[PDB]
């Protein structure tokens, strides 16, 4: 029996890079189509003997996040809770204080997921690598690149034995290549070590990485995994926008009935698109790749759509363009009106290039990237927005551009 | 009476236009601005005009004496071979127009305005003396030469060339009846006659100034063609409003070439000339553009305030804006967005141009 903790964040602890929602909570953010914590709730429940999910993290409960919780619940029939940290303990100070509600029923090992990260989820894997060593501690590790190293944790280990010798957090200088990825396995023996990081704090708050992780690091108890599959970090805007290209690339050998097909007698698709059922587009647009369209969405008559994020009720008018862009719920964008982004990515020359995210300013300087509109905004017509953030609530009404319009 | 008009050596002004052609022979407005200037020197009667150029083109040859024929009047065509500045034209030109006694009109060439030849002829008579010339008041003297104005009688007090003076908001209009007496006065050696000879006949008082009654403008450079057309059409709806198209999804003054073709569900805004055999798809919103002969606009597309080349493919999606200017067949590709670009004959065009810099 296993079940699996799921971290999602708080509300401060968010900082977003580019506010992708100033609404609605980051891990009910819909990356390709469904929100972010459903891809990891989806690949759990696929997990043989997965009793129970559970999301530690201080959010206070709204309704947008009880009422997701309601229809995953009946979604994938598994009992999916909300357990909220009374405080922001860090890491893996909430996985020590909700000891009792994770350790009850005796899970044999129990995951845990970052929720921001956009993962292969490779959880079977794991699993029958921990069956067959049964150590405390399995990490999942990347191969990066030796600039990109730098932002997440570096880990050092031996390659035969697959057992990390040396970890560090974000460092300074180049250490090792290979990163964490944010997902682990967590033997019943591993709640062991870090209570005895709490008692070391009385002498709350434990962060798991720089305290559990850094410290026991070599001494036999922590091993990593290696993996293959896709892997990126919602951070960001444009990293939101990435992972929705990758999952709208993933679900090509998972779910073929969620992508749009060709339909030519309906709406243009090339690449990979994800159109909810209830949106109702019309069959002159054209909706090019990586594309994600929200239930309600009216895409008028002549649109065209390139590496956008559409949330739900969203309508755009005749003959509009939008590129690189997210568009918030609620929002109109009329005719002839451009909405347009600039495309960060990451680097084509580069072997393992995983996309950094930049918080909003370079050095004093804000930098172009993916054009964020706010909830109920209107964009009047035949109008330009360009590389801007807006503000919820908020009709323009003229051109605008590389600015936040507040 | 003869009339001379200056069009002389090719400009810096309107460069990635008239790259292929020379300046007096874009259509503004369907026509060739030669042909505006001519086509009222027709109305005044004018058995001969002279136009002084300081490059030899064969295809301006060609278009010439193509006109010459329905137009009714010869054409005689001087060839400055090194520039003479604007003052030398005269000066060559003395030897072509020295058997009359009769005051001649001289004319630039990217001057667009009402044409008051008659007018101008009995204000010149009238007056008596050697030079008129012709006056209009404005917004900004700082881009124009700026006169000064007197009473009745008209006579120029002073004329300044160059401004920052701001004696005055009056500007010279461009356009000329000078008399056989100061051809006299004017050298053979290069000089310019606006700033150098009008300035020492300006100190006897024999200059006088007559003003404009309608829409003056230069249309040399290409923001100032695009707001000489945008004032072109407004008197030409007032002069003639059979020839301004009207439509259902037409709004504003819109004069369409009978050879070009729209597509239905698309809104062409006001102050658009469309030249002939442009193909416009469906749904694509043109305002305060003019868009050259054979050039083909792709659907769903959105142009406000530019110039489209000859011979072009706008692509679809594509946004324009800030007088963006195409040359001859220049390719746009989809979803791409132009603000302030000037591009360069024959290149396509593989990215977004936010910035107002000219392409190769
Ligand atoms: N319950 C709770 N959860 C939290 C808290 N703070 C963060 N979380 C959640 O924990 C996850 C990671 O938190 P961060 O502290 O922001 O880590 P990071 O800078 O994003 O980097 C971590 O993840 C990378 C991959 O995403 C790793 O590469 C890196 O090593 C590190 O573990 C995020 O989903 C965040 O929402 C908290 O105080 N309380
Ligand atoms: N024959 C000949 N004609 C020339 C030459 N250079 C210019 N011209 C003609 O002279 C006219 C004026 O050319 P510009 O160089 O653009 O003059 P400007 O800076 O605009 O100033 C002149 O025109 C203004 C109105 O447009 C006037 O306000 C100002 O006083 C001045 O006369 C143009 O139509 C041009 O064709 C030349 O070398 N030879």
């Amino acid at each position: 029996m296993l079940k699996a903790v799921i971290l999602i964040g708080g509300p401060q602890k968010g900082t977003r890079f580019r506010p992708l929602s100033f609404e609605v909570p980051k891990p009910l953010f819909p990356v390709a189509g469904v929100p972010m914590i459903q891809h990891h709730i989806e690949a759990c429940a696929q997990v043989p003997g997965m009793q129970e999910i559970l999301l530690i993290g201080f959010y206070q409960p709204d309704e947008p996040l009880t009422q997701f919780l309601e229809a995953a619940q009946q979604e994938f029939n598994l009992p999916v809770r909300y357990l909220q940290e009374f405080a922001p303990l860090g890491t893996g100070g909430g996985l020590y204080h909700f000891r009792d509600q994770i350790l009850a029923g005796s899970p044999e090992a129990f995951f845990v997921l970052n929720a921001d990260v956009c993962s292969d989820f490779p959880l079977s894997a794991m699993l029958e690598a921990h069956r067959r060593q049964r150590h405390p501690f399995l990490l999942l590790g990347t191969t990066a690149n030796r600039t990109q190293s730098l932002n997440y944790g570096c880990i050092v280990e031996n390659p035969q034995t697959h057992e990390v010798l040396h970890y560090v957090e974000k460092p300074s200088t180049f250490i090792s290549d290979i990163i964490n990825c944010g997902i682990y396995l967590f033997s019943p023996e591993a709640l062991k070590p870090l209570r005895d990081v709490f008692q070391r704090n009385q002498q709350g708050t434990i962060r798991l990485e720089q305290d559990v992780f850094s410290a026991l690091a070599g001494q036999g108890q922590i091993y990593v995994h290696l993996t293959d599959g896709i892997w990126s970090q919602i951070k960001s805007a444009g990293s939101a926008l990435y992972a929705s290209r990758l999952y709208l690339s993933r679900y090509q050998d998972t779910h073929p009935e969620r992508l749009a097909k060709h339909t030519p007698g309906g709406p243009w698709i090339r690449g990979n698109v994800y159109i909810h059922p209830t949106a109702k587009v019309a069959p002159s647009a054209v909706l090019g790749p990586n594309v994600s369209i929200g239930k309600g969405v009216t895409v008028g008559e002549g649109v065209r759509l390139r590496e956008s994020i559409v949330l739900h009720g969203a309508t755009l008018q005749e003959h509009t363009c939008v590129l690189h862009s997210i568009v918030g719920w609620g929002s109109t964008v009329g005719r002839w009106a451009r909405v347009e982004g600039t495309p960060s990515d990451p680097n084509p020359n580069d072997p393992r290039a995983r996309m950094d995210s930049e918080s909003l300013f370079k050095d004093g300087k804000l930098l172009p990237a993916i054009t964020i509109l706010g909830c109920r905004v209107r964009i009047p017509a035949e109008v330009l927005i360009l590389n801007s953030i807006v503000l919820p609530h908020k009709e323009l009404s003229r051109s605008f551009t590389n600015q936040i319009i507040l | 009476m003869k009339a001379l008009i200056l069009v002389g050596g090719y400009g810096t002004r309107l460069r990635p236009l008239t790259l292929s052609t020379p300046k007096p022979l874009v259509d503004f407005c369907n026509k060739p601005i030669l042909l505006h200037q001519v086509e009222a020197l027709a109305a005044a009667g004018v058995d001969h005009v002279i136009l002084a150029v300081s490059y030899m083109s064969q295809v301006l040859e060609k278009e010439m004496k193509a006109q010459e024929q329905r137009l009714g009047i010869r054409i005689s065509m001087s060839h400055e071979e090194e520039p003479l500045g604007t003052a030398g034209p005269l000066a060559l030109a003395r030897d072509l127009l020295s058997e009359t006694a009769d005051p001649f009109f001289v004319l630039n060439s990217d001057v667009i305005c009402d044409f008051p030849f008659q007018a101008m002829v009995q204000f010149h008579r009238h007056h008596g003396q050697e030079g008129s010339i012709l006056v209009t008041k404005v917004e900004e003297p700082s881009k124009y030469g700026v006169v000064v104005c007197e009473a009745d009688t008209g006579r120029i007090h002073r004329f300044v060339e160059k401004p920052q003076v701001f004696v005055s908001n009056k500007i010279n209009a461009g356009m000329y009846i000078l008399s056989p007496a100061v051809l006299q006065r004017i050298q053979l050696q290069p000089t310019s006659i606006e700033k150098e000879v009008f300035p020492i006949m300006a100190k006897e008082g024999q200059l006088y100034a007559m003003e404009l009654q309608g829409f003056w403008m230069d249309i040399g450079q290409p923001k100032d063609f695009l707001t000489g057309m945008c004032l072109f059409l407004q008197s030409l709806r007032q002069k003639q409003p059979e020839r301004l198209c009207s439509g259902p999804g037409i709004v504003g003054n819109v004069l369409v070439d009978p050879s070009a073709r729209i597509g239905q569900n698309c809104s062409i805004g006001p102050n658009v000339s469309l030249g002939p055999g442009v193909v416009v798809e469906d749904g694509v919103c043109i305002r305060r553009c003019t868009v050259l002969r054979d050039a083909r606009i792709r659907s769903h597309s959105w142009l406000e305030s530019c110039i489209v080349g000859w011979r072009c493919r706008v692509g679809q999606w594509v946004r324009m804006e800030n007088v963006t200017v195409l040359g001859e067949d220049v390719i746009v590709n989809d979803e791409l967005y132009l603000n302030g670009a000037s591009v360069l004959p024959h290149k396509s065009i593989g990215e977004s141009v936010p910035e107002p810099r000219i392409i190769m």
